[PDB]
């Protein structure tokens, strides 16, 4: 009933590319430089000389507000910086790390940031190698091929594709005489900027069956860890609603998205993955 | 490189 009306709602005003969605779309941008202005979502941090060189975009930093700050390792001289934030789950928990592609020299940093808040869940939302160019660094273990960074080795336990665009990572990760197991889903087929409908969901799925309970934070990558990464984020969220049962009667994918963006720069960055957006809410109701 | 533009 919410979610018919929701449905009503979307179809009356033209569907997936009626005129108004853009200009939601739009008045999230607005909302958004606003926020900078008002200083509400700052980068001092991800603008420190000591940080600029991790962050893989000098265009994307992490809000002060909401970042993620890393403290294993701290007693050792670590940095606490990473480009992250988090997001807050439908219950007000921490339930998204938002982050960008790691680098080269931020491995140990993704690692720090997987093994400190107790992520059992990593989902990846672009490849490695995008058109070009070197957009992730691999940071997960292969085959016969362990991955060692500081104190951490990564082991690859299995692997299997859940589905064409999407390929199920099983690692075990240990640190200080202590094993973990961490499932790293990765979807292939993702243009930046753009949209895939169905595998993105079975991988919310997925993703969701191997999470189970427990408060720990998943872990939602891309290569900048903006659009992709929002969008991700942004469903997980909507189907939580969903499968709760919490749908409001005025329910706002426009209010959804300006809250993400408040708390990761750019989390649903075009107006094309905005649409995509409502369309796949709509799917996930009908 | 600049990720937005």
């Amino acid at each position: 009933d919410s979610a018919r009306s929701f449905l009503e709602r979307l179809e009356a005003r033209g569907g997936r590319e009626g005129a108004v969605l853009a200009g939601e779309f739009s008045d999230i941008q607005a909302c958004s430089a606003a926020w900078k202005a008002d200083g509400v979502c700052s980068t001092v941090a991800g603008s420190r000389p000591e940080n600029v060189r991790k962050n893989r975009y000098k265009d994307v930093l992490p809000y002060d507000q909401t970042r993620v700050i890393l403290s294993l390792l701290q007693e050792e001289g670590h940095s606490d910086y990473i480009n992250g934030n988090f997001i807050r789950g439908v219950d007000g928990s921490l339930a998204y790390i938002a982050t960008q592609g790691p680098l080269p020299h931020t491995l140990l940093d993704f690692w720090r940031l997987v093994w400190e808040f107790g992520v059992k869940v990593i989902l990846m939302a672009c490849r490695e190698i995008e058109n070009g160019r070197k957009r992730c660094e691999r940071y997960w273990a292969q085959e016969q091929e362990p991955l060692q960074t500081g104190l951490f080795c990564i082991t690859l336990i299995k692997e299997k594709w859940l589905n064409e665009d999407i390929m199920l990572r099983t690692l075990k990760v240990t640190f200080q005489k202590e094993s973990r197991s961490v499932y790293q889903l990765q979807y292939m087929s993702w243009p930046d900027r753009g949209v895939p409908p169905d595998h993105m969901l079975a991988m919310v799925e997925e993703a969701r069956r191997l999470q189970g309970s427990g408060p720990e934070p998943l872990c939602v990558h891309s290569s900048a860890g903006c659009g992709r990464t929002g969008v991700l984020c942004t469903v997980d969220y909507v189907r939580q609603l969903l499968l709760t049962q919490m749908i409001p009667p005025d329910f706002s994918l426009f209010d959804v998205v300006l809250k993400m963006r408040k708390q990761r720069p750019a989390a649903v960055q075009t107006e094309e993955q905005y649409r995509f957006l409502y369309h796949t809410v709509a799917q996930m109701f009908c | 490189p600049e990720y937005l533009t």
